[PDB]
RNA sequence: GAUCUGAGCCUGGGAGCUCUC
């Protein structure tokens, strides 16, 4: 049984468990550190999961200094394994550790690389649809890397005609944007930034600002923070078949900056977060304009993270 | 940038005639292709 | 050197995996044409975009560049190939639908096996397993570029008429069904061959750009008149080797 | 048989199935009805059962 | 009669036909 274009996973040596899905192995010969991601073929109802095909098809395309690199794909003497360039830390883990200290300068660098990464994937017509501190890796040299593109795919620029009908149930409930919670299937890049805004808020809160247990509960929290969802602030929001069928508060006002006031502290920082957590995706600032925000061009200026990683 | 294509007065190209004697007369097999 | 991977020469093709198990050159190509025909037939019955079909055809040509018809039947790889291309081209078709249509084309006599029968459950595994094999054999390189993409862009630029545009695109499909240029020349080059081949047959001649440059120069910087004529020669040479009537159909007979 | 704008996304491309049911005639008109007819009728290439 | 003990080939795709037995 010929198979020259698919080396055996035996070439790697498993060390520990991550994410029995993701493992930390090292090349038996070179000694290079890598991340083994086993393909979950639990649902063999439709052969090889289309979700995997996309991730693989996308990773082979995307190649940025802020995006995880896909080395190769191994097998078993069978199951499939996706090899990536091992990442020492992860935004999620770092924020969880108290010993870790983030300076206003270092924080700006983290987001700068994050948004810079989104700009790439978005420019290449790709949607992550799963933004969270957990998927935000950071190399040993202090280089942010976007990983886990399982729920990621490619969207279209709607040729001014019949809209698209993508999957609705996407992105973590905690990092899921309003539109998705209203039944929006013709979404786009804005859904990713919403998570980025929630992630940038955790850089000071060290914990998810909106932890809902259900879809409706999530909306309630978003309405109490970002304010009540009304046609005024969200034009044509009433068109949603779930707008009226879902009891949403009407009195709650926008208190994004007010709630994150004692945390963020920094003026510019608060302003950016406010533009990223905008209810209406049409008015939601994009990655491009996000990088041009005074937040990234005001003293103190962004700097590497090596100093912080020393703890 | 380009000019709208035109017909060729008696295709003398050896390649052209080779196709004509293979697939047949063009004009007569167009309203069927697609 | 990932580019030159799925691009061989006339000699390499002359020594294909199948040629290693004793399979005449003209015989192998025959299997390829048949495999492409099956994919085209099943695709239309599944109502899938031409893109999905072409993509499936490409995998077929490349798949047999590492494997042999002696080990992998063309009527078996086709179903799996098409089933895979469907997903890649954002147009997946239920495994049940594929097997059903594939059985209608391969077994017009026998009746469609019950979705509960032991025989059916078997065909499922065989197709799924073969699918994984195709992926590994291709190195998981699903991304494929078709000449049709370059053919359409060129026709619109040269301001070619519909009849000419339809023919150009038409020949672009025949190349994947009869020839193996998809394993020899890049899509851009193949696109020029189709248009050039369509022009000679349509008597249409594409003028020279207002800048003094040929049309093919706007499709590929490595394409030359000498190449087109040579390639067009091989294309037709393969067309002449067809086992059916292409001279008797020159009439307006009834139905 | 009919050209398709590449700029269009995979999930946007139209089906390959011909508008009219693949007729059953060897006439010079049906030989080009579709891709299959051309390969099976004009070229006479079949996969058989 | 097979028809992975085969096919050549062709009229409206066989409902046509002959080949080494
Ligand atoms: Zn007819
Ligand atoms: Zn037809």
């Amino acid at each position: 049984v010929e198979c020259p274009f698919c080396d055996e996973v035996s070439k790697y040596e498993k060390l520990a468990k991550i994410g029995g899905e993701v493992f930390k192995a090292r090349h038996r010969k070179t000694g290079q550190k890598v991340a083994l991601k086993k393909v979950l073929m639990e649902n063999e109802k439709e052969g090889f999961p289309i979700t995997a095909l996309r991730e693989i098809k996308i990773l082979q395309l995307l190649k940025h200094e802020n995006v995880v690199n896909l080395i190769e794909i191994c097998r078993t003497k069978g199951s499939i394994y996706l090899v990536f360039d091992f990442c020492e830390h992860d935004l999620a883990g770092l924020l969880s550790n108290v010993l870790v200290k983030f300076t206003l300068s270092e924080i700006k660098r983290v987001m700068q690389m994050l948004l810079n990464g989104l700009y790439y994937i978005h420019r290449n017509k790709i949607l992550h649809r799963d933004m969270k501190a957990a998927n935000v890796l950071i190399t040993r040299d202090g280089v942010l890397k976007l990983a886990d593109f399982g729920l990621a795919r490619a969207f279209s620029l709607a040729k001014n005609s019949q809209p698209n009908r993508y999957t609705n149930r996407v992105v973590t409930l905690w990092y899921r944007p309003p539109e998705l919670l209203l039944g929006e299937r013709d979404y786009g890049p804005p859904i990713d930034l919403w998570g980025a805004g929630c992630i940038m808020a955790e850089m000071w809160t060290r914990s998810p600002i909106m932890q809902g247990n259900t879809e409706q509960h999530q909306l309630a929290l978003i309405s109490q923070l970002c304010g009540s969802i009304t046609p005024e602030v969200w034009p044509n929001v009433d068109n949603y078949e779930l707008y009226e069928k879902l009891e949403l508060v009407k009195g709650q006002k926008r208190k994004v900056k007010d709630r994150l006031k004692a945390y963020v502290r920094d003026p510019y920082a608060l302003d950016l977060i406010d533009k990223l957590l905008v209810l209406d995706p049409a008015q939601r600032i994009d990655s491009d304009d996000a990088l041009n925000h005074d937040f990234f061009w005001s003293d103190p200026m962004p700097s590497d993270l090596k100093g912080m990683l020393s703890t | 940038l380009f000019a709208e294509p035109y017909k060729v007065t008696s295709k003398e190209d050896k390649l052209s005639s080779r196709i004509q004697s293979m697939l047949g007369n063009y004009d007569e097999m167009k309203d069927f292709i697609g | 050197n990932n580019n030159k991977r799925w691009y061989f020469t006339r000699e390499q093709l002359e020594n294909s995996p199948s040629r290693r198990f004793g399979v005449d050159p003209d015989k192998e190509l025959s299997y390829r044409q048949q495999a492409a025909n099956l994919l085209q037939d099943m695709g239309q019955r599944l109502n899938v975009s031409q893109l999905t079909i072409n993509t499936a055809i490409v995998y077929m040509h490349r798949f047999y560049m590492i494997q042999s018809f002696t080990q992998f039947p063309g009527n078996s790889v086709a179903p799996a190939a098409l089933f895979l291309a469907a997903k890649v081209e954002e147009q997946p078709k239920k495994l049940e639908h594929v097997i059903k249509v594939a059985h209608t084309c391969l077994h017009p006599q026998e009746s469609l096996p019950d979705t509960r029968s032991e025989a059916y459950l078997q065909q499922v595994q065989d197709l799924v397993i073969l699918e994984s094999i195709i992926l590994q054999t291709l190195g998981f390189e699903l991304t494929i570029d078709h000449p049709h993409t370059h053919v359409v862009k060129c026709t619109q630029l040269v301001r070619a008429s519909k009849d000419l545009a339809q023919t150009s695109y038409f020949m672009a499909t025949n190349s994947l069904h009869l020839t193996t240029f998809s394993l020899q020349y890049t899509p851009p080059v193949v696109a020029c061959v189709c248009i050039h081949l369509a022009c000679k047959w349509s008597n249409w001649e594409i003028p020279v750009s207002t800048d003094g440059k040929h049309w093919w120069e706007y499709v590929d910087a490595t394409v030359t008149l000498e190449l087109l004529d040579e390639l067009t020669h091989e294309f037709l040479q393969i067309l002449e080797k067809t086992p059916n009537r292409l001279k008797r159909i020159w009439n307006w007979r009834a139905c | 048989m009919e050209p398709v704008d590449p700029r269009l996304e995979p999930w946007k491309h139209p089906g390959s199935q011909p508008k009219t049911a693949c007729t059953n005639c060897y006439c010079k008109k049906c030989c080009f009805h579709c891709q299959v007819c051309f390969i099976t009728k004009a070229l006479g290439i079949s996969y058989g059962r």
